[PDB]
RNA sequence: CUUUAACAUUAAGCCCUGAAGAAGGGCAAAAAUAAACCAGCGUGUGGC
């Protein structure tokens, strides 16, 4: 827009994401290309994002400039310009919650600095190798104490319904909002007024400056974990028109297809009362797939057929000598 | 040349019951369009394509005429003598063989001519279905229940459509229900819906009274007028020819057992079976069968039928929104006004006061002559100048130049109102 | 529908068709410049026909040509010269054009 | 073709059901086979009351008749015409 | 179609010595075991194996295909002149093998004697 | 004897309005539907018998045969064209190459 | 038993605006969503 002052930034709430989006992608297939109409509820669509041509239903009903605004029912497509195809977001509702990769691996670890917990412990929680304890109560165990399967089994012998121990991203999500914010600040300020050792004062001033900045913002510790993941307007990652047959795919489209396939398979496995080992493995696969989507560099894994180069994730479209600061905005 | 055309013919080679030589005639008519008027001016062509060998015979001819105009197509009487009198003025028969030329535009318009021939053949098939089936009671099982219409297979691989405005507002059927309807509309040239079926038009009620009561079809009882408002209220007029049969008492039937079954078809819709009369006022008196009518003043020049109702019988006569008496209007063909005691008294006093004001203002007359014109029964100025003089010369106390001056004043008043 | 190598191109003059022969290909040795037609290629353009019977007659009788979009290989801008050699390569199955 | 075919036929009004019986005889004779019946029933009265206000301190007899149609050798056109016909509202054409 | 119940997972009986480990891992298309930890895969629980052997016990039919049928159920008829029409059955004669089905035709119940193979149970 | 309409009692609520306004004024002019736009179609229905329509319903079997003929002929022609245009070359590979390139133009933007 | 029987039609609301029984709405309740017609990115080479 025009006549705007300072740019503002903050984290993004799930309800903010539902305020953004214009439909929920469900099918991992791009286009049918028998006829070159886009498939409904795919990564491309017309009811979700917008009209394929200008001022036309996908069904091909209303073709006149004096019918603007009223949608079709043959295709559900609002008759508008194709510029709308550049600007409407989309959302995907995940089966399991999912850890953001930047806030895990910026290395000052935001989760680890927030919870006062080392990074490798949080890593082997998120990749399904351990447990944390969430309000153990009348229990020998403490809160941030982590276990293995054997200590978990022995605790289930001991305090079988007392402690509440989970694993995966839901466990970290449980630990985040279970923590208050004012009490930690006042307790650690009193402890810094009761401390003379220097390195302890360094770490504690870091932690209370983190907490004071985190409270003086608007946001919350729930929002570092994803629940609803947004997708880019499909003109902004276009499908390459080849000459003869098939269309050449981008990198983002392959990554979204992999994520949506994994999400649908996990949702069906939750629908059929699967055993626990398989849903643990599938949640680890989905966490790794979103970590492959947001930044391919921390796990240099996603390579395509006939070209064993790393695919360009969303963070690779900003950094470097070709991202949108050095390349296209200067 | 002949191989491609023969491949088209063998490709379009339908059954022997389907016309295949009309395909030859249509494609040679397309060739005659692309060859006769080509491209602007001005020649003639004949072209005939055999079916057995598939070899075109394109005789590029000219029209035999001895006319002093149009020299571009003329053949005189010498070739008629060479013909030994088998041709006359207008025909073209000679034997100059010309090769068939092609073009993008000629092949395009030949495609257009043949596909319009095929659409006319589809039109011919729908009309051949429609001659036996001009309009009938259909009883079909639904194929698809869509959100706007349902379709019916009526045997031997046919289809009929009926939308939601042709049905009752509460019809929601299931697969396997023999529903009954009336074909009413057809558009064989249109590619879309071609057989319109209804259930909520009064021709369905005509067909119900024809199927139910036999003597209506046996030329005893004459149903002339009908009107409905579906699910709620309807009226229908019957008239006997044999005086031995009561028309209302038989069309209602014993205990109303017939039309109540018709009320099964329409869902409680109260159908007033009344007697047709030639006098429209007495017909409207007969038409309000669950009501009572006191008096009706009919003025068809003003398109009014003022109906007087008795006191207390207003709600049963009017009903909901004044519709059924309006349906009685649709039963009468004339505008029947809604019946109300005090409103019609106010309307009659309005007509009387308007007549008095017009007589005292626009005629330049005295009070007694206007009193005579009010008491005669003439409330408008239209029946004072166009009326014959046999009713005006009999007025006592007025001679001939005075009544001629009064007719002149009436014509001047009508010219003043007509130019106001 | 397929594409043609015919010399029939709408919306162009007669003079640009002069260097072409009747088969749709410029002669060996015609000195052309930038912009003229080397090889005349046309594409079908419906756009909306959707008739399950008309497409049967168009694919045989209607030339495989109903409405035509120009897709002829033209000379790029600036370059000039003299056409010294033409090669024609036909798939097994299509009958060869007379210039081939 | 389920050749053992029974039909009972209800009659409130004798004229309408005689008309329908003549239509059944016509649509059975114009398809190839021959029809039998009716062999009618005598007067079977009904016990049906009316909705009338009681007196502080119509009809009683409903003449209904039955008719019988037996078919032992049908055709496909006969049962098709028995499944493609129309009737008057309020009467029964129950093929037992 | 015939859907695989778990896409891309195999349930395998073992006794879990290290020879069994290196036997399974020396099979040309096998990715590693899925357990609670590496070097010791967790065995699956007992109520889950009972629930996964129970979810393959629904393919047992005959009874009751057509020969055991209740009265008072609106079903369909596919044979005779009443082919593909709905109707309410009145009684079920198991001895005579004749269903007395009143087909709802013209908004009216028409009773007729039919067979179990001549009707469609709906 | 019901008279349980909302518009009726609302008109009875505003009876003073129609009592004051209709002093030397008409009451209502409301036109209905006319039988001119209604085809009666009642010339003859005596040969239009129900049992004759039972023996003779409507028919579009020839339409289905014609449509099946069109579909079968078009399927044969398109199967032959997609058979000899997307064939597989044998043991040696694609014996030519596409080589198609598109240059640029100077396109104004008025 | 002395020369053909039959008057039927009981169901869908309440409120506001409006010259009305011309029309415009909300709320107690719900099955069900042809055509005449303007006009790229990833490798290599080389240069500075
Ligand atoms: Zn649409």
């Amino acid at each position: 827009t025009e006549e705007f002052d300072a740019i503002k930034i903050a984290l993004a709430s799930p309800d903010m994401i539902r305020s953004w989006s214009f439909g929920e992608v469900k099918k991992p297939e791009t286009i049918n290309y028998r006829t070159f109409k886009p498939e409904r509820d795919g990564l491309f669509c017309a009811r979700i994002f917008g009209p394929v041509k200008d001022y036309e239903c996908l069904c091909g009903k209303y073709k006149r400039l004096k019918h603007r605004g009223v949608i079709c029912e043959k295709c559900g497509v609002e008759v508008t310009q194709t510029k709308v195809r550049r600007e409407r977001m989309g959302h995907i509702e995940l089966a399991s919650p999912t850890a953001h990769i930047w806030f895990l691996k910026s290395l000052p670890s935001r989760i680890g600095l927030l919870l006062d917990m080392p990074l490798r412990d949080i890593e082997r929680v998120l990749y399904f190798e351990s447990y944390v304890v969430i309000e153990g109560g009348m229990t020998n165990l403490e809160r941030q104490q982590i276990l293995t399967e054997e200590q978990y089994l022995d605790a289930l012998e001991e305090f079988g319904d007392e402690f509440d121990a989970k694993m995966g991203a839901e466990a970290i999500q449980a630990l985040l909002k279970s923590m208050d914010l004012e009490q930690e600040c006042e307790q650690l300020r009193e402890e810094l007024n009761e401390t003379n050792s220097e390195t302890k004062r360094k770490k504690l001033t870091k932690r209370i400056k983190l907490l004071e900045a985190f409270v003086q913002s608007g946001n919350k510790p729930e929002w570092m974990i994803l629940t609803v993941l947004p997708v880019l307007p499909p003109d902004l990652r276009p499908l390459v028109p080849l000459d003869g047959g098939r269309f050449a795919t981008s990198d983002l489209n392959d990554l979204y297809r992999r994520v949506i396939n994994r999400n649908n398979r996990l949702k069906r496995l939750l629908d059929l009362a699967a055993p626990d080992i398989i849903v643990r493995n599938e949640k680890r696969m989905l966490q790794e797939a979103v970590d492959a989507l947001l930044d391919n560099g921390r796990r240099g894994r996603a390579i395509t057929g006939s070209n064993k180069r790393p695919l360009k994730s969303l963070a690779d479209m900003i950094k470097g000598k070709q991202g949108r600061f050095r390349q296209n905005l200067l | 040349m002949n191989k491609e055309i023969l491949a088209v013919v063998e490709a379009v080679s339908n059954e022997k019951a389907l016309p295949r030589e009309k395909i030859f005639e249509a494609l040679e008519s397309a060739l005659a369009t692309a060859t006769k008027k080509k491209y602007e001016q001005e020649i003639d062509v004949r072209v005939q394509i055999d079916r057995k060998s598939g070899d075109f015979d394109t005789f590029r001819r000219w029209l035999v005429v001895d006319e002093v105009t149009q020299p571009t197509k003329e053949i005189t009487l010498e070739a008629a003598r060479y013909e030994d009198e088998s041709l006359n003025l207008g025909d073209y028969v000679e034997d100059q063989i010309e090769s068939v030329t092609f073009d993008r535009i000629t092949t395009q318009t030949a495609k257009q001519v043949i596909v319009q021939k095929v659409r006319e053949a589809e039109r011919a098939m729908v009309v051949d279905q429609f001659r036996e089936h001009e309009g009938e009671i259909i009883t079909g099982v639904v194929k698809k229940v869509n959100r706007d219409n349902i379709s019916l297979d009526l045997g031997n691989n046919a289809e009929a459509v009926i939308l939601r405005e042709d049905m009752l507002p509460r019809e929601n059927f299931r697969p396997g229900d023999r529903v009954r309807g009336v074909l009413y509309s057809v558009r064989p040239e249109a590619r879309g819906a071609q057989l319109f079926v209804t259930r909520s038009k009064p021709e369905m009620l005509i067909e119900l009274f024809r199927i139910e009561v036999p003597e209506i079809g046996e030329e005893v009882i004459e149903i002339k007028a009908a009107a409905r408002d579906p699910g709620s209220r309807a009226k229908i007029a019957v008239k006997t020819n044999d005086k031995r049969i009561d028309p209302v008492g038989a069309c209602v039937g014993m205990r109303g057992a017939r039309v109540q079954a018709v009320s099964t078809e329409l869902g409680g819709e109260r159908i007033d079976i009344v007697l047709w009369d030639d006098n429209p006022a007495q017909f409207v008196i007969n038409a309000m069968a669950p009501a009572d009518v006191a008096s009706i003043v009919v003025d068809e020049d003003k398109h009014t039928m003022d109906i007087a109702v008795e006191a207390g019988n207003l709600a049963q006569a009017i009903g909901r929104n004044g519709q059924n008496v309006r349906l009685a209007s649709q039963l009468s063909g004339w505008e029947l006004n809604v019946m109300t005691v005090d409103d019609l008294q106010a309307k009659h006093q309005a007509e009387a006061h308007a007549a008095i004001d017009a007589f005292t203002k626009y005629l330049d007359i005295d009070e007694d002559f206007a009193t005579v014109l009010v008491e005669e029964g003439f409330s408008t100025l239209e029946e004072l100048a166009y009326v014959p003089m046999k009713e005006l010369l009999e007025i006592e106390g007025l001679d001939e130049p005075t009544v001629e001056a009064l007719r002149e004043r009436a014509k001047n008043a009508l010219a003043t109102i007509a130019q106001a | 529908g397929p594409e043609e190598i015919t010399a029939d191109i709408p919306n162009v003059g007669e003079a640009a068709l002069s260097k072409l022969d009747e088969s749709g290909i410029v002669y060996i040795g015609a000195e052309v410049t930038g912009g003229d037609i080397l090889v005349g290629k046309v594409t079908p353009k419906g756009e909306t026909q959707l008739t399950p019977e008309e497409k049967l007659l168009r694919a045989i009788f209607g030339e495989k040509a109903s409405d035509v979009k120009d897709s002829s290989l033209r000379v790029p801008n600036g370059v000039s010269g003299t056409v010294i050699d033409v090669q024609v390569f036909t798939r097994d199955g299509v009958e060869k054009d007379k210039r081939a | 073709q389920n050749q053992r075919i029974r039909i009972r036929l209800k009659a409130f009004d004798h004229r309408l059901i005689d008309q329908a019986t003549a239509e059944i005889v016509e649509t059975a004779k114009r398809t190839g086979a021959q029809v039998r019946g009716p062999i009618p029933l005598p007067t079977r009265k009904e016990r049906f009351t009316v909705l009338i206000s009681p007196h502080v301190n119509d009809q009683y007899e409903i003449r209904t008749h039955l008719r019988l149609v037996d078919i032992v050798e049908p055709t496909e056109k006969t049962v098709d015409a028995l499944m493609r016909l129309d009737l008057a509202a309020g009467v029964d054409v129950q093929i037992s | 179609s015939e859907r695989k119940f778990f896409p891309g997972y195999v349930l395998v009986q073992m006794v879990m010595n290290d020879a069994s480990w290196h036997l399974v891992r020396s099979v040309p298309r096998v990715m590693g075991f899925i357990g609670g930890t590496s070097d010791r895969p967790a065995p699956i629980s007992d109520k889950e194996v009972d629930a996964i052997m129970n979810r393959l016990q629904q393919v047992g039919d005959k009874p009751r295909p057509k020969t055991l049928f209740e009265p008072g159920e609106m079903v369909r008829v596919n044979d005779g002149p009443f082919a593909d029409f709905n109707g309410v059955v009145e009684e079920v004669d198991y001895e005579k093998s004749r269903l007395k089905v009143s087909v709802s035709i013209f908004g009216r119940a028409t009773p007729v004697e039919l067979d179990f193979s001549q009707v469609e149970k709906a | 004897l019901g008279s349980m309409d909302a518009q009726t009692r609302r008109r009875e609520r505003r009876a003073e309005k129609q009592a004051q306004w209709k002093a030397a004024n008409p009451l209502l002019v409301g036109v209905s539907a006319k039988p001119v736009n209604r085809p009666i179609l009642s010339l003859n229905r005596k040969p239009k018998s129900r049992v004759e329509s039972a023996l003779n319903p409507i028919d579009l079997t020839v339409l289905a045969e014609y449509h099946k003929q069109i579909e079968s002929n078009l399927q044969r022609i398109e199967r032959k064209n997609q058979r000899t245009w997307y064939s597989k070359p044998g043991e040696r590979g694609i014996t030519c190459s596409g080589r198609q390139k598109i240059k640029g133009k100077s396109i104004p933007l008025i």
